[PDB]
């Protein structure tokens, strides 16, 4: 489906503070009120590969780390160093290695559905690390990946962006109220992760951990836009935090607002 | 004025600025230390013509505790020099290890004769990559001999440079100089690969604050007094900038703290003086800048006064009222009077009066006076023509 | 420093160009002492400090708004006050400064120098020429201030204006109270709206807006590798480097001359709109102006100055007629063959009988000899 | 010094500074020439208001009452006598409506 | 659209040279403006047909 954003997508351009001013960026944003798709996170598994158009804007409402990683590259088949941020309950696994993919990477574990026990028909998820040139292990952290199923809380907003040989992780946990798709609100989205990787990424794809008789669909799902060059007026709160925005192109008005 | 004689008046003179007093550095903490120590003390290298290769990256190439050691014998750079690598950034760096003979050192040397040189490692015409040649005989050396380091490298078939003699009878503790098994490493780095991700050690110097001095911030330099500010950035955030797009706020790699960036004190210079026959005698004005400060750059003063134009020194502050002679600001007016000095003080805006008023009572003039003055207006200034070409 | 901030291979390039320094500067220093003479023309026109006595028995006339307030600090009246608290400066104190002017302008050798005549001198100036007009009339400009009932000066406005002096002494309470309703309106119009002060809050966003684009260039390449001519310096040898910082040089000396010229530009409208003011004040506040709609809409009685942050306020005050009659009007009249003219109004009549009135207030009378003169014949 | 085709760089060079220099001069001159021109209007009017007729205007014509103003050329302007009236003795008493 | 009449390159590298268009358009609208200004203040002086 063509969900349509409000305001998302916001991440602080830079790592200057600035209070009280409005400021104005011409950098990658992902535009004001524009379609961004919307998938199953599930016999029908959806995990295509999508395209790496100068950046990624990626959503989701899944809980106790559903989607677990992303693969960044051009070929993905280990015939070219690809960027994998495999990453499970511990913490990310960051690595940018020729590692073989699988056309059926995905863990597959029916847990605690039928007769609530967790078990694993396959491992899958790796098949061979035949080559690499950099990798990165962070320390052995814990989200609150624990069972709560109540509403949502953990909008997991993503930016990813890859400029002047730098790829750029923005992200920000933002706990949500209503279970339906993607509430309105405004949340800047803070650096996360910078990384000198230098490597060439086209296409990217997502990592699932999850016979078709009777199967019970897993709810869960998530969001991918894409970024555009466009200009932004940002405003800065006394604290630094950026408190709203306008997108200087989408409408007359923002256009004078921007002016 | 390019005049020997100034008529009376404030002129403007050479600027005033407080020159900074020292220079201050900040980097983060060295921590991320490349393995050399791990390569250098490796317990067993690989063979001459199966030499490993490590790769080093993503780390600080410090040589300050490998050169500094007296434990190697022989490095040469042939590309680069140590006093200029602490300062220089890298991309990757392999390390190759691999123990060689006495004699096949020579034949390491890039362009040299021997087919062994290209049958184990071929060294370029451009190979600006160190090397490290220290001896290891009794490392190296065995009892009987070390025959594992066999020198048959003289295949029939032919191995082209970079494709991809047995006089050694054993390698004892007796074995002279040349003869005695040397352990070779070899810091070989390439470029244009990816963004540099290897540079030398950064140094770092003590913060000082409330003085005017030159800050180096991870790469922001500027010239400033560094102040405590209450300010709060968010974690991520380093720098802060003012509306008009300018440094005010940093925050300090090694101590996570906000300081203040103020620029340091400047200001015009006037002098305020008389006619030059009236006396030779001159006050100075230190436009825009605190009296405490003005002797950094007539230092003794015994006169001073601080109004809100500046600092003023040579004119004595009285603080009756007179009519403005020589404008300074702010009300403040100088004048030459009685022995004879130079006088600062508020200047009067006229003799008060307080009109009789009342209901009932009216002033009427009895004896009109005349009186011709005098008003001048330009009307025009002179004609120019310039040819341009 | 602007150009060539800590930098003494930039400032040896600035010297191939030279003399570009000093005729900036003396521009700017011929425009802050246009700026001072400004304000001593507009405001500096009394010989002496004149005060209003204790007792404020002006005919029934109030003007405590308008008059200084001892108990602040600052000896303001309270439309002065309004005023100052309606302007707003943008950036920073030029102001209450007490240390640095407190801007970012100063990080690139932008300073402001702080106006001869501080706000206490302009309001002392304002109060002296109030207190000499509402005690002396006109003549305090024109010699000695002279004092005069201020019943019997606004008869001699009247009289200037055209309308006899018995009009205001039998409306007296009328026109006081008039007045001082009106007064009490501009007070509170002053205090509601904030689109009045329109101009000197333009002058001050111009300057400001200015100051901030001139210190806002100084982060353009202009062509150069970089911005940052340390980082210039730091990157480059003596050959290449000497070339991008003369690129930059050239482009921050334009942005200087743009500036300046702008400011050049800038100082003339306000030097023509100072000298209005100066004309303004001496032809309106130290006098009664005849001409039409120079000192406001309708016949001019008098105006008082109020000083305002980089500017001046004029209340006029004017009056205005109200209620208008028609009547049957003939140039002359015939008496006995001869042709009798009004000496001072004009004939009307009220549909029956033939009066002769004052022409801006009607105040009918029975013509008689006195009223009129005789010249010619009935025919002509 | 040169030969042509390396001496056009600095002929180049002293052409934009001269020319710059040249329109600062021009700009400045345009600006003083408004000024000018201001003042000579002033005293146009000045002249036709108070040599060719008696002004009522407030220290238009000189201060005090204005009665006559007398012409004379100055190099490059002009100077007004203006003679004026000006109440010396006052002795001031009690007044009614 | 003067300096660089429909050419991306040279509008990039206008771009480097900061606000000076922006300068000269705000100019060239007070003119503007003021235009009708003086007209006003000459003509529209009486608020009555
Ligand atoms: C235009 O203006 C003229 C004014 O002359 C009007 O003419 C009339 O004039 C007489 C006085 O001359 C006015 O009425 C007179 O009143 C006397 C007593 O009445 C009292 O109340 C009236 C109210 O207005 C007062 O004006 C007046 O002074 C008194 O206080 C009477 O005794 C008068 O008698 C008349 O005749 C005798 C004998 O001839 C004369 O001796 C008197 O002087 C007087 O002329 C007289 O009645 C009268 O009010 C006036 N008329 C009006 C409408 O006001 C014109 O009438 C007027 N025309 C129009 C269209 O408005
Ligand atoms: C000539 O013009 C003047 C000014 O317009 C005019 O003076 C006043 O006109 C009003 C209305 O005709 C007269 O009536 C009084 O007005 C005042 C306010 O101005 C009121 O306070 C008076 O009190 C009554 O009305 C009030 C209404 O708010 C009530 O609150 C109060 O309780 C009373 O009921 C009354 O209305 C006013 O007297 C004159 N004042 C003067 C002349 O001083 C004048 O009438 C016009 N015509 C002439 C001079 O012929
Ligand atoms: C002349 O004009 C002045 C301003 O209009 C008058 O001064 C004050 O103006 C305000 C607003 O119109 C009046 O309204 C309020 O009054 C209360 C309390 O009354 C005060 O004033 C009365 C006299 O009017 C006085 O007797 C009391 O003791 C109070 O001092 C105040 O708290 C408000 O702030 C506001 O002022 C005032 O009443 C009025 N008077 C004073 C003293 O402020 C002034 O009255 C007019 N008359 C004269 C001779 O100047
Ligand atoms: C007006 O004449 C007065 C003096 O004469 C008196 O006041 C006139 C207004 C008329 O009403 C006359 O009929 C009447 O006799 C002069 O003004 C007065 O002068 C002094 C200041 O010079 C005022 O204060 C006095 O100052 C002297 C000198 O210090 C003291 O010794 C006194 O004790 C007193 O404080 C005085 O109040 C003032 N008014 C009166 C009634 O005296 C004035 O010079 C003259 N001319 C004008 C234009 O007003
Ligand atoms: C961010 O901006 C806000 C305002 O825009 C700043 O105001 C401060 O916000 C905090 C919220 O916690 C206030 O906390 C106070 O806590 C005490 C108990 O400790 C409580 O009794 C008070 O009622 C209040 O909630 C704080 O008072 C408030 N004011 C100030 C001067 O701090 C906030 O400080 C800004 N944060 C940063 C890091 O700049
Ligand atoms: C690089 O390492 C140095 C270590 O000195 C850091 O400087 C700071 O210096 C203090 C010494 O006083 C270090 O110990 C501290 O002592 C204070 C006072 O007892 C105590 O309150 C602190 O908790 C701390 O133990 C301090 O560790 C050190 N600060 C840090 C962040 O390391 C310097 O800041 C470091 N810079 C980096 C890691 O970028
Ligand atoms: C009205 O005011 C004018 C002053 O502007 C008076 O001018 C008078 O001019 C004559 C001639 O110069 C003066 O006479 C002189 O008197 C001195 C006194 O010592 C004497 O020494 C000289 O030889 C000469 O005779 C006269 O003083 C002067 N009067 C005044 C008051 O200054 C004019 O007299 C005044 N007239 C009236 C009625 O006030
Ligand atoms: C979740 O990720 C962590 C690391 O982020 C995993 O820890 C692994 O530890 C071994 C060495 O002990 C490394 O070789 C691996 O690269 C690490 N990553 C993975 C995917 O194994 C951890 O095993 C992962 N899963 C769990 C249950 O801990
Ligand atoms: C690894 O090699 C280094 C030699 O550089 C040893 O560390 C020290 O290096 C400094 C050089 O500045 C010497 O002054 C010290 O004597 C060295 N320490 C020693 C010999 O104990 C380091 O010890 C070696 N690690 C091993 C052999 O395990
Ligand atoms: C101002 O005019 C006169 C002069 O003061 C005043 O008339 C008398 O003045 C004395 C003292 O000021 C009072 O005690 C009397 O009551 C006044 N006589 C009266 C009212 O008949 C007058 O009060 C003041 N105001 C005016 C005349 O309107
Ligand atoms: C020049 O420096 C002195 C420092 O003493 C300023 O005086 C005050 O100093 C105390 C601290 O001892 C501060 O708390 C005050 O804020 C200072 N007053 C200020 C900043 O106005 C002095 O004022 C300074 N003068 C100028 C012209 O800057
Ligand atoms: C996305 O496309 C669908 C169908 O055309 C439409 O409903 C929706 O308006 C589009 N989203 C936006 C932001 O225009
Ligand atoms: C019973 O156990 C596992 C969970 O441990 C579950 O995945 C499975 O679906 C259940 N059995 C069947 C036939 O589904
Ligand atoms: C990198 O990956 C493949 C793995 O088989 C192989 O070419 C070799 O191990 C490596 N080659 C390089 C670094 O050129
Ligand atoms: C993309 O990958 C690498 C650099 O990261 C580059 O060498 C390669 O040529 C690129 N391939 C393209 C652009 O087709
Ligand atoms: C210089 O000489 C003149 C003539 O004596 C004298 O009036 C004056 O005191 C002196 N002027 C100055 C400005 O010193
Ligand atoms: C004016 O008043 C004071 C009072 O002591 C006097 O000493 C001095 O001359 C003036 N003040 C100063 C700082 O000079």
């Amino acid at each position: 489906a063509y969900t349509n954003s409000f305001t998302r997508g916001v991440y602080y351009p830079d790592k200057v503070f600035r209070s009280s001013v409005l400021h104005s960026t011409q950098d990658l944003f992902l535009p004001f009120f524009s379609n961004v798709t919307w998938f199953h996170a599930i016999k029908r598994f959806d995990n295509p590969v999508l395209p790496f158009n100068d950046g990624v804007y990626f959503a989701s409402t899944e809980k106790s780390n559903i989607i677990r990683g992303w693969i960044f590259g051009t070929t993905l088949d280990s015939k070219t160093q690809s960027l994998l941020i495999v990453n499970n309950a511990t913490n990310v696994v960051i690595k940018v290695c020729e590692f073989q993919f699988c056309n059926d990477p995905f863990l597959g574990v029916y847990y605690h559905k039928n007769n609530k026990s967790w078990m694993e028909s396959e491992f899958r998820v790796y098949s061979s690390a035949n080559n690499c040139t950099f990798e990165y292990v962070s320390q052995p952290f814990l989200m609150d990946l624990e069972g709560k199923q109540g509403n949502f809380k953990n909008l997991r907003e993503f930016v990813f962006k890859n400029i002047d040989g730098y790829f750029k992780i923005y992200s920000k946990h933002t706990p949500i109220n209503l279970v339906r798709d993607l509430p309105q609100g405004f949340s800047a989205l803070e650096p996360l992760v910078d990384l000198p990787i230098g490597i060439n990424i086209t296409r990217f794809q997502t990592l699932l951990a999850l016979s078709s008789s009777g199967w019970t669909a897993g709810a869960a799902a998530y969001y991918v836009g894409y970024l555009q060059p466009r200009t932004f007026l940002l405003k800065y709160n006394e604290n630094g935090t950026i408190t709203d925005a306008v997108d200087c192109a989408l409408d007359p008005l923002s256009e004078t607002k921007c002016t | 004025l390019k005049s020997f004689t100034v008529e009376k008046g404030i002129y403007q003179t050479s600027n005033f600025r407080v020159q900074p007093t020292e220079s201050i550095v900040r980097f983060p903490n060295i921590t991320n230390l490349c393995p050399f120590g791990e390569v250098f003390n490796a317990t067993r290298f690989a063979s001459v013509y199966a030499w490993n290769r490590k790769r080093i990256s993503n780390c600080v190439a410090d040589y300050s505790v490998l050169y500094n050691s007296a434990s190697f014998s022989t490095f040469k750079c042939y590309g680069v020099s140590p006093t200029k690598l602490n300062d220089l950034c890298f991309t990757n760096v392999y390390a190759d290890s691999f123990v060689i003979r006495g004699d096949e050192v020579r034949q390491i040397a890039p362009g040299q004769t021997g087919k062994i040189a290209d049958y184990n490692y071929k060294l370029p015409d451009d190979f600006t990559g160190c090397v490290i040649a220290w001896n290891s005989n009794n490392l190296d050396s065995k009892v009987g001999g070390n025959y594992n380091y066999l020198y048959r490298l003289f295949r029939k078939s032919n191995l082209k440079p970079f494709e991809r003699p047995l006089q050694s009878y054993g390698f004892q503790p007796t074995n002279g100089v040349g003869y005695q098994p040397y352990r070779v490493v070899v810091l070989s780095f390439e470029l244009l690969h990816a963004p540099a991700t290897v540079c030398g050690p950064k140094k770092s110097t003590n913060l000082v604050k409330n003085k005017c001095v030159n800050f180096n911030f991870n790469g922001l330099t500027g010239t400033g007094v560094l102040t405590e500010s209450n300010k709060k950035f968010l974690p991520f955030q380093q720098f802060g900038r003012d509306i008009a797009d300018t440094t005010d706020a940093v925050r300090d790699p090694q101590t996570l703290e906000i300081l203040d960036i103020t620029p340091c004190s400047f200001g015009g210079v006037s002098v305020i003086t008389p006619g030059t026959n009236t006396s030779n005698q001159v006050a100075v004005l230190y436009q825009g800048v605190n009296c405490t400060e003005v002797p950094v750059a007539y230092s003794t003063g015994s006169n001073v006064f601080q109004t809100r134009a500046g600092c003023l020194i040579g004119a004595e502050h009285v603080n009756n009222s007179y009519e403005c002679d020589i404008p300074i600001g702010a009300g403040i007016c100088a004048s030459y009077q009685t022995s004879q000095s130079i006088i600062a003080y508020t200047m009067s805006l006229g003799a008060e009066n307080s009109v009789a008023y009342s209901n009932n009572s009216i002033a009427i003039p009895t004896n009109f006076t005349i009186s011709v003055t005098t008003e001048i207006l330009p009307v025009s200034m002179t004609k120019t023509s310039v040819d341009c070409t | 420093m602007y150009i060539c901030g800590d930098s003494t291979e930039c400032s040896n390039l600035l010297l191939q160009y030279g003399s570009f320094c000093t005729q900036l500067n003396r521009a700017l220093t011929g425009i802050a002492v246009e700026q001072d003479k400004n304000t001593q023309e507009v405001f500096a026109q009394v010989k002496q400090i004149y005060k209003t006595p204790p007792i404020k028995d002006f005919g029934g006339f109030n003007f405590s708004q308008i008059l200084p307030d001892p108990s602040k600090p600052s000896k303001r009246s309270f439309i002065e006050d309004l005023l100052f608290n309606k302007v707003t400066l943008a950036d920073a104190g030029f102001d209450i400064a007490a240390r640095d002017l407190i801007c970012a302008q100063k990080f690139n050798g932008l300073t402001v120098l702080p106006p001869l005549l501080t706000d206490e001198m302009i309001a002392q100036y304002t109060s002296a020429l109030l207190a000499g007009t509402i005690t002396s009339g006109w003549t305090f400009g024109a010699g000695a201030a002279l004092q005069i009932p201020f019943a019997m000066q606004m008869a001699y406005r009247f009289n200037g204006i055209g309308v006899t002096q018995n009009v205001l002494y039998e409306n007296q309470k009328l026109i006081a109270n008039q007045f001082n309703s009106a007064i009490g309106k501009i007070q509170d119009s002053l205090s509601s709206t904030a689109s009045a002060l329109g101009k000197l809050q333009d002058v001050v966003n111009q300057n400001a807006q200015a100051l901030n684009t001139l210190v806002k260039q100084l982060s353009s390449n202009f062509g150069a590798i970089s911005s940052v001519l340390n980082d210039i310096l730091s990157r480059l040898d003596p050959p290449e480097a000497e070339v991008q910082i003369d690129r930059l040089i050239t482009g921050r000396l334009q942005s200087l001359q743009t500036y300046v010229t702008q400011q050049l530009i800038r100082a003339a409208e306000i030097r023509a709109s100072a000298n209005l003011a100066a004309t303004k004040m001496s032809e309106c506040v130290l006098g009664q102006s005849k001409r039409v709609d120079f000192c406001g809409k309708g016949y001019h009685l008098m105006s008082f100055p109020q000083s305002a942050p980089h500017g001046v306020v004029f209340l006029h005050v004017t009056y205005v007629p109200a209620q208008e009659k028609n009547f049957t009007t003939a140039p002359a009249i015939c008496h006995d063959g001869k042709a009798h003219f009004p000496r001072e109004g004009v004939f009307v009549s009220n549909g029956t009988h033939w009066f002769v009135t004052q022409r801006n207030f009607y105040e009918p009378q029975i013509i008689t000899t006195d009223n009129t003169f005789v010249s010619g014949n009935c025919d002509v």
